[PDB]
């Protein structure tokens, strides 16, 4: 993968000794669930600047939906995979 | 203001196209159906053929032909030539020809038969020949 | 060498398959239109039926029939029968058989009726007829 | 207990959607064929017109119209009147009228000339009129 | 996820005691970017034998273009979801 750190990413240093500092740890995120997972089960990726993007899976009680959405202005793309209904295809506006 | 789906169900293919008011729409079903839709046309051109078969019934296109055939039918809408058929009753629709051949011909009216000939008639016959006023 | 594209713009699906020099493009429009297109042709097969409604105007195929209707007017191309209507103006093609039937029948010509009968001809008539040399 | 496929090889699309029994598939393929199939019906509305060329040879539909044209020939299934037409043989099937046109006339049997009419029959001609008994 | 060490990677040893070595980092990539991150932004994945893949997000100046590709010999599949156009399919060759 290339996944470069952006900004608005919080990070621990080190300074293992005098001008010499090294990167560790991740502290931060930017796509996470805000429900009390008994209602959404999400695995996701954000991607690129504005984040508009998704790879979800989201498991409801309904549906296990599969996502590629993007989300821009005046475009809405996607593709999505049910249980019930089947493989999508969609442009939206 | 558009709106696009392509599903994949237990029952096929469900495209729709749609637009804020118009459409076109393409099932192909499971249950043997293709239902094709639209709201202005459905224009299909070709090079050579159009050949639509239902068990020996065709409709054919070339660049000269119209066939409009069955068994025991077939309408020929051939280049300066028009054949209609049933075995045995032609109608031939030449250039400057009508030919309307049979075993039998019947011809009823209600009111008139106003024929008329610019140059002679030649009414050949056999046994009998009859007339009334 | 082939080329291959699947689209959905705002307009709708854009496909064309190519080779180097043939293709096949088929357009399904949010404007409302269905442009098919191939170089050599478009063969559609069924087993029961092809019908082509435009508000009351069909083509229909049948194991049998072909109807070439709309309202006020109807082509059948059913088996060993041809029967073409206007009301009320019918054309029917038997086996032995041209009836020719309507109310009032009008026959021009520029150069000959060049009438044979291989038996008797039995012109039944009414009120008047008349002739001219 | 369905299946459902959908390709792109180099061919092109091989969409094929089956019941257990039944069955929907069309080809677009890159040898310039296009071919539909079905095991009940193709049914295919508008709401203006469905034009099919190959060539400079029509099968347009409109909402009272029917065409069926090449070059040098057309039958119109306009609404009350169809006209049918080579140059110059026309057939035109009006309300009350067939009107049987051209230059000239042949018309054969075997068995008879049935003719009735309900009112008086004008055979007007000119320098010759023969019959045979 | 299962992505097992290639070979062509580099990669920091511990030896804890005497018979004891073990592996903790990673210093290789095989997907990057080589341009000034004003002009592409990728964000990518290389797949298998050969690298004949891609996942990638490559945003630039006038598109945002998602893309499931493969470079084959003789074969070139895609997968292409763009923001002015749409969503792809593609075969080449």
């Amino acid at each position: 993968q290339f996944i470069p750190l952006r900004n608005d990413d919080i990070i621990l240093i080190e300074i293992q000794s005098f001008t010499k500092g090294e990167i560790i740890e991740l502290i931060s995120n930017s796509a996470i669930s805000t429900k009390k997972a008994q209602q959404q089960l999400l695995q996701r990726q954000l991607l690129g600047s504005k984040e508009n993007c998704e790879m979800a899976y989201t498991q409801t009680s309904d549906s296990e939906t599969f996502s590629l959405t993007q989300v821009n202005e005046d475009c809405e793309n996607s593709f999505l995979i049910n249980d019930k209904k089947g493989i999508f295809l969609r442009y939206k506006s | 203001k558009a709106d696009h789906i392509f599903n994949l169900e237990e029952q096929g293919l469900l495209i729709d196209i749609k637009d804020d008011s118009k459409g076109c729409t393409t099932k192909l079903e499971s249950s043997g159906k293709i239902t094709h839709n639209a709201t202005e046309s459905i224009e299909s051109s070709a090079d050579k053929q159009i050949i639509e078969n239902v068990k020996d019934s065709k409709i054919s296109i070339t660049e000269k032909e119209i066939l409009l055939a069955t068994k025991k039918s077939s309408i020929m809408l051939s280049e300066d030539k028009i054949v209609i058929k049933i075995g045995n009753s032609l109608i031939i629709l030449d250039d400057s020809n009508i030919s309307l051949e049979s075993a039998t011909i019947n011809i009823k009216s209600s009111a008139n038969i106003n024929i008329q000939a610019s140059q002679n008639i030649d009414i050949k016959s056999l046994n009998n020949s009859i007339k009334a006023d």
